[PDB]
């Protein structure tokens, strides 16, 4: 007996198999297209998210020779605020799933923001004025398709998200849900009476036909055919709660496709006053609990970035190994804003940009350079929170895909003066939705059942070079504010 | 108008002070990361004049390239590091001067740098120059002296193990 | 019978040998190294210029099996600004070549802006205050060598450019001259009264016992070893020379390491209001002539970054094809200040930055952009000629190592609007000092002789998408306004 | 309420009006490589509403990605292009709506671009859109008509070889 987990990432779709003692029985990853209509743009297939998911999930069961006799039941962790609208009868999109990342919906927020919304948008959904949430992007869909608006009243239109949509494919279309976490992240919906917000869903012309049903993050929604699904968190907060955040003052940073610093604050929603989010996660049997989000575009992609495009490197692997090659960056900066600053910053109009090249600057100092964004930012969040929380961390718990980078994490724990745990398991994102759901069955009754799972595997101190941080910074300061308002509207 | 040529008069782990002045608390620096020993412990210094140098016999490891501070492993298992003033890195390396090389054996006393006490009197953020024993958990005991202390000769810390 | 001419380049030093008809005979290069001690610092080894010219210069006689006895002349053209400083008895360097891209003496300048000298440096030298030039490299050079000043008064101490430097190197002591145009580029030369400016000479503290005799830029200087040597030109004004600028009204581009458009203001010196550089040039028989001067640090060198140390190219001539996959830079751009902005910028403190990225940029993009940044600087440059002068352009004759960019040709065109025309001998900064040579030997007598060996190999016209032109640049200018003061003091 | 279904009255190179209004001097466009013919030589045309069409029977050669401009080669050997009002790579592609595709062949009137003239209007730069033969050479004569002119069916410029 085990549960199943899916992981659906911006980068790609996961699935995990873990045993009744939690241990990693096996993985199924299956890497997915970005797509750039434009500038600023991302998307993604609706349907090869899906069809990359579904596969993922076989192989996995296959790869350990598992059968649906033996699973107790199936968690689902999706990629957040990333957008989906679909034909009721067909199961067909109306188009490509607009990404978290995607700044299209700019101007509409410069309309909200025009209108005056920005208090009260802060204030029930704890969300700020951003292209980076749901709203908006629903609302630019039904805005550039005819049969829209209309076709969704009459409710021929479903709106949703990828859990939403991951289970509404394998529930045969049965059933319509969406989480808790999730639906935080939409726009749409009001945190503190827990339901759709009206003046919103007016405001931004949503009809609530669309709109699935909202629920526990832990609960059996229902059945399908590998059976029950009984887990659904946003990413982040299953990280948060793999980590067994939980608990008032815990938190977690996630260094994946980007970066993701989440504080639990019990039932206390806190308000937000230097540019971090206020949003929901998990108490621990999967109940609402409120938390302060940092929110970074960049991180891991940059490193794909060097990977992909630019092509300095064949494996983000080899990007510890360069990047040492060098010591310092010779003076160089790179504001990775290649879908706006996030947070504290939120400026959908700030691009990528390289700084302060010389002739002899070379391929190492910018890798190097790639690498160390992650960790300037990660900085620029981390001090928010602590002002916000008026809580000061003395350890820095991580996990994610870049976790696997001495270097990074290092460089990381100087440029901090803080700790840096890195904990033994990586796949923490997905042992959160397992976890939310075998609770859910009593695979497992309890969360102390499982504090064992989570050893540290490592410890990142700093060292004498943290002296030199705060000059560090600085630059990072000074170069970010050069990389802002570039696009123009 | 130098000693430098001259003889000088010559007299468990003693940390000989590196520098010169009146010893000061770590938790007296304003930078946590040695107020709050993150980075190690030991004492802290404000300076009197002119040099750095070897506080125990071993050899040098780090020289920061905006040489304001090194460091140093003893020939007894011993890491430790001196940082001149408060982010001195920004100066730029200017009040500085490097007399030893990155990988020495030194005595206590060669000469380890050179700096201009004045122009980082108006120019560093803060003078104080705490010097720490890095590899904490390897070490057994701590003692912190006081008072003033001469360079190359008054010790500022007694060590266990 | 033949001249014989010397290019000692910032990349490389070259070997030219022509016939009486002006034939392109034979020709020798061989690249040196370029070094850097630190951030917006550039080096070269004297001994190294020196010894890659020698030998380019052996290499080549021999190659076209040539006796010094069916030599005519020997004509010499070299970088300019680059300052060095040597030991008379001993032939040696007390310090390697300042370039004279090397912002090091930043601070000097900063000062001399404070005294107030900006106007009086402008009136006789016609230059600006600048690391660009020669004087605050001497005095920097002297300040940072304890016996120096002194062991200069004395006169053990040798002050010189390439031209200085090549030409004592091979009249083994003997002569201990530099020319016109050399001369006016140092900042320590008075442009109106032909000669040494004293207060410069004071304020700089330095004493003439170093500076060299002064000459025209055709005469017998002396004979050499290979035998007289005849002529002696700074690179910028021999290709000026050979392109027959020679008349008031008439200019050239040169597109090398960096860029250089200047024009030739007959027996006028034009005071620029608009950035440009008030030098001297020549007439047709290597007379005094005045000109203005755009000098754009970063064009060719560029291409050699993405060259040596990004390593996205394995040839400089790939740049066109990498550039020509992409149509469109897709938004990005690159201000190559990796020395400062020159004209009509002069900000020594801007640094290299690269601009407006996205996830979907590469390589390729980034390629093609730094190619377009020659053509955005030159378009800098040339409106403020056309300012400066009140003449419009029609055309604009260009020579140099890049000019075999079909692409970056074209390219230039439309972003100017303007024709471009490519002689068909791009070694035309040789020919110059040839000229300059076999004239002054009566080697051609007159410059008519030759109004025919620059045949033009090709003309560039403006294409439909010179509409964009407009748009294009404003970005870029957009692009600049942040790459500049980067640095601090 | 449109007769893009109904059917239409219908009557050396002519080129023939490819939007409506009123021509007006190349000399009179405010941008240069326009007015000193620089790209080439023809007409302006200050324009009357809805869009943009083929003015010769030929095919579709450059489609501008912000398409408020293409060009086109005649099959009687003209290279013709077409760029509607000034600087409008600027708007972004936004007043205007392609119709047809970068490669096609056309005859004279099919619709190439779609335009909103009154966004156009307080949008744009200037408004005038040349048409101009490009490869001004390969032509023996070129001979500019007046006034007013209706899309697809007013002849704009006479042309000989
Ligand atoms: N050694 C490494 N250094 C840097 N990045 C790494 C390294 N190994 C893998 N990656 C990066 O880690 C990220 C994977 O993060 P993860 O938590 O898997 O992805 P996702 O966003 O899909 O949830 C990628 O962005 C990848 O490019
Ligand atoms: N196809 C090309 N595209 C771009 N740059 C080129 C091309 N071919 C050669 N080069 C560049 O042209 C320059 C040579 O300019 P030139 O007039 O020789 O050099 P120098 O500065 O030594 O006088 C170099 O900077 C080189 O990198
Ligand atoms: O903001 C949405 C995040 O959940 C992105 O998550 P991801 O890095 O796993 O794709
Ligand atoms: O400003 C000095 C110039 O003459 C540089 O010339 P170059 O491109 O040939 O090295
Ligand atoms: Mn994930
Ligand atoms: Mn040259």
């Amino acid at each position: 007996k085990y549960i199943v987990a899916l992981d659906q990432g911006t980068t790609s779709s996961r699935a995990v198999v873990m045993d009744h003692d939690a241990n990693i029985i096996s993985v199924s990853q299956r890497e997915f297209e970005q797509i750039y209509p434009k500038p600023g743009w991302v998307e993604h297939d609706p349907m090869e998210i899906w069809a990359t998911q579904s596969s993922t999930l076989v192989e996995v069961l296959a790869k350990a020779d598992i059968s649906s006799d033996q699973i107790a039941a199936i968690g689902i962790t999706n990629q957040r605020e990333t957008t989906i609208v679909w034909e009721k009868e067909t199961g067909k999109p109306i188009y490509n799933a607009i990404v978290w990342q995607c700044r299209r919906t700019a101007e509409i927020c410069e309309h909200l923001k025009r209108d005056g919304l920005e208090d009260y948008i802060r204030s029930n959904t704890g969300l700020v004025i951003d292209p980076y949430f749901s709203g908006t992007k629903v609302k630019w869909i039904l805005d550039h398709v005819e049969g829209s608006r209309e076709r969704a009243r009459r409710g021929e239109l479903l709106f949703g998200t990828v859990d939403t949509w991951l289970i509404w494919k394998m529930t045969q279309g049965r059933v319509h849900v969406t989480d808790y976490t999730n639906a935080s992240r939409t726009m749409l919906f009001n945190i503190h009476t827990l339901d759709w917000d009206d003046k919103m869903l007016e405001v931004l012309d949503i009809p609530r036909e669309m709109l699935p049903e909202v629920r526990r993050s832990s609960e059996v929604y229902g059945q399908t055919n590998i059976i029950p699904i009984s887990g659904i968190a946003g990413d982040q907060q299953a990280a948060l709660f793999g980590q067994l955040c939980v608990k008032e003052g815990m938190a977690k940073n996630t260094y994946g496709t980007g970066c993701f610093m989440l504080m639990n604050t019990g039932e206390k929603a806190v308000k937000s006053e230097n540019g971090l989010l206020t949003t929901i996660a998990c108490g621990p049997t999967g109940e609402v609990n409120y938390a302060l989000e940092g929110a970074v575009f960049m991180a891991g992609a940059s490193i794909q970035w060097l990977r992909d495009e630019m092509k300095l490197i064949n494996d983000a692997y080899d990007s510890e190994y360069f990047a040492t090659k060098v010591q310092n960056t010779n003076g160089v900066y790179v504001v990775p804003a290649f879908t706006g600053l996030g947070a504290p910053y939120w400026d959908p109009y700030a691009r990528g940009a390289i700084f302060g090249l010389t002739r002899g600057v070379n391929a190492n100092h910018i890798i190097r350079a790639t690498l160390e964004s992650i960790a300037y930012q990660t900085r620029d969040v981390l001090e928010a929170m602590q002002a916000d929380s008026g809580i000061r961390l003395h350890a820095l718990r991580v996990d994610g895909g870049a976790v696997a980078n001495n270097f990074l994490m290092q460089f990381q724990s100087d440029i901090l003066g803080t700790r840096v745990e890195r904990p033994e398991v990586r796949e923490v994102t997905a042992l959160g939705a397992a976890y939310l759901a075998g609770l859910a069955v009593g695979f497992w009754q309890n969360l102390d059942e499982l504090q064992e799972k989570a050893v540290i595997e490592r410890e990142f101190r700093p060292g004498i070079e943290t002296t030199e941080r705060n000059y560090r910074y600085a630059g990072w300061k000074k170069a970010v504010k050069r990389a802002m308002a570039w696009e123009e509207h | 108008g130098l000693f430098d040529k001259l003889k000088s008069l010559v007299s468990t782990i003693e940390i000989i002070a590196p520098l010169s002045g009146e010893i000061v608390n770590i938790e007296d620096v304003p930078d946590v990361v040695f107020a709050e020993k993150i980075v190690g412990d030991g004492i802290a210094i404000k300076p009197t004049g002119n040099k750095m140098v070897a506080p125990v016999d071993g050899t040098i490891g780090k020289i920061f390239e905006t040489n304001h501070a090194f460091s140093i492993e003893s020939d007894s298992g011993v890491e430790l590091f001196v940082h001149f003033g408060i982010d001195t890195v920004e100066l730029k390396g200017e009040g500085f001067k490097r007399i030893a090389e990155e990988g020495q054996r030194v005595k206590v006393g060669d000469t380890v740098i050179e700096f201009d006490l004045p122009l980082l009197e108006e120019k560093a953020k803060s003078t104080l120059t705490p010097v720490v024993i890095s590899n904490m958990d390897e070490i057994k005991e701590l003692i912190k002296l006081s008072g003033s202390v001469t360079v190359g000769e008054t010790p500022v810390i007694r060590i266990k193990k």
